[PDB]
């Protein structure tokens, strides 16, 4: 007796282990991600996220990728030494395991991923997808 | 920064018994 | 709408065997030579 | 112990009750400690003939630990580390790891 | 006419087919339509004896030792377990016999 | 204030214009389909669906893409050639327009999605993804 969830909570590609992906996430509310791999890794991988503007040639497309900067909560005891917001994939996942991630503040229209440099090679084996909750309109 | 899995993989659990030691 | 029905005239009868728990055995002694 | 030449570590009921038996009398009422993992490991003991060494017949031993003079504990040391660590190949009990305890 | 009640037959087998079903789906149901059977959820901690090496042959078998272990194993933490088996399986525990003969 | 939506409502890719992945679903109860069109089509774009079942060599691993059946309702009046679930993804629609499909009943452990016969040009400009939902494990 499934619901037809593409009504609610439509999925977006955003890193198919080669290539990002800016989707757009002005209608939507909330949104969230997930870390599927296809194979085992090899050692730790960090994603690096990024956020876009509305390009003034056109309101409906991105712009550049510019920084998204972490904002810290209470009880933290270390800062990203740019403080900078980026993900981190742990050593040993197994590729029939999702994890999941969410940044606490959004800024932009087009949320991107990216492969931190250095880290690349596992990036193929990964890939990032996302979700989102509300319409608005 | 929250994981999950998906298989129970728990399969192998191997017990072990003291065989005739003496 | 014809239902059938039908059985048979002569059974046969069934045997079957009774393999039972074997020997006591030990996965493993102490006191051994290679 | 040996086994096909092979001297890797064990235990045996003898042993427990070697140790049990070995406390200074005129100390006083000394109890024991041990996990469960030790505990089915000792009731799951069998001779050469294929008998249990304690409740011969009943599929189970359960004597009332309270009368043997046994109090359980679960975070333990475990030495059957995650009761899979009996040993007759790989599965040794890597001398060195506590089994059991006994103090008044 | 036709004395025999077929009307209360099939109220009751239609109760029992539905009983006999609803077991073998809480046992083994099989996701879609089917609750799913806790054999087949294998979430829960499985324990397969070793098996033993006969004249070498290195045979699958089980005997008392593992059974009663795999009893007394249970964390009594957890607190009171029952123990569920075939009849067959029950059968073989009482047929069980040592090197020298006796059961 | 975007809630961590990994957990609650995640999600995988199912078709990345290049290929199929079978996406377990059999941990899950309801899911459903979210497409998305990254370049204008050429003409309606039919997609095949199929579900899988447990190799008997391992129980976490696809065999086959059996033939998930069509299944009729209410007012179904225009099945299929005797019934095979597949859907199609129409003409005239513009890129940033995500649609939302399901499957009625549940058959087997995972699905997969592939482009029909001859819409496979087409499909090279899709990308379709699963999103599953609520389930207890």
């Amino acid at each position: 007796m499934n619901f037809n969830v593409g009504v609610d909570f439509p999925s977006f590609i955003a890193w198919d282990g080669e290539e990002s992906f800016p989707v757009k996430v002005d209608g939507f509310n909330q949104f969230g991600f997930t870390f599927k791999t296809i194979a085992a890794l090899t050692a730790a991988t960090t994603f690096n996220i990024f956020y876009h503007e509305p390009s003034d040639a056109d309101p409906c497309v991105p712009g550049p990728a510019i920084r998204v900067p972490e904002v810290p909560f209470c009880d933290t005891v270390l800062l990203s030494e740019d403080g900078l917001a980026a993900v981190t994939l742990p050593e040993t996942v197994t590729p029939d395991s999702f994890c999941a991630g969410t940044v606490p503040c959004m800024n932009g229209q087009w949320i991107s991923i990216a492969p931190a440099t250095g880290s690349e090679t596992n990036a193929a084996n990964v890939q990032i997808t996302v979700t989102m909750k509300g319409a608005t309109r | 920064m929250d994981c999950r899995n998906l298989c129970g993989a728990a399969a192998p659990s191997r017990l072990v018994q003291p065989g005739c030691f003496i | 709408m014809v239902k059938l029905n039908c059985r048979p005239l002569c059974q046969a009868p069934t045997a079957s065997r009774l393999v039972s728990p074997p020997c006591f055995i030990c996965r493993g002694v102490a006191p051994s030579a290679p | 112990v040996d086994v096909n030449g092979t001297s890797t570590p064990a235990f045996l009921a003898q042993d427990w009750r070697r140790f049990v038996t070995s406390f200074p009398a005129e100390y006083g009422e000394a109890r024991s400690v041990m996990h469960q993992n030790v505990f089915g490991y000792l009731a799951a003991m069998v001779d050469a003939n294929g008998r249990f060494l304690f409740g011969d017949g009943d599929l189970t031993f359960t004597p009332d630990l309270v009368r043997e003079r046994i109090r359980i504990s679960n975070c333990l040391p475990d030495p059957t580390e995650g009761n899979t660590k009996g040993g007759t190949g790989q599965d040794a009990f890597a001398a060195g790891s506590f089994v059991a305890a006994q103090a008044a | 006419e036709a004395n025999y009640d077929f009307l209360s037959f099939m109220i009751g087998a239609a109760q029992r087919s539905h009983r006999i079903n609803r077991n073998q789906a809480l046992m083994i149901g099989k996701g879609v339509n089917e609750p799913k059977g806790w054999l087949t959820e294998n979430c829960f901690p499985v324990f397969q004896t070793l098996p033993v090496d006969v004249n070498g042959t290195s045979t699958p078998a089980f005997l008392a030792q593992d059974w009663r272990r795999f009893v007394t194993s249970f964390p009594a933490e957890y607190g009171e377990a029952r123990s569920v088996m075939h009849q067959n399986v029950f059968g073989y525990l009482a047929a069980m016999v040592d090197a020298n003969g006796r059961f």
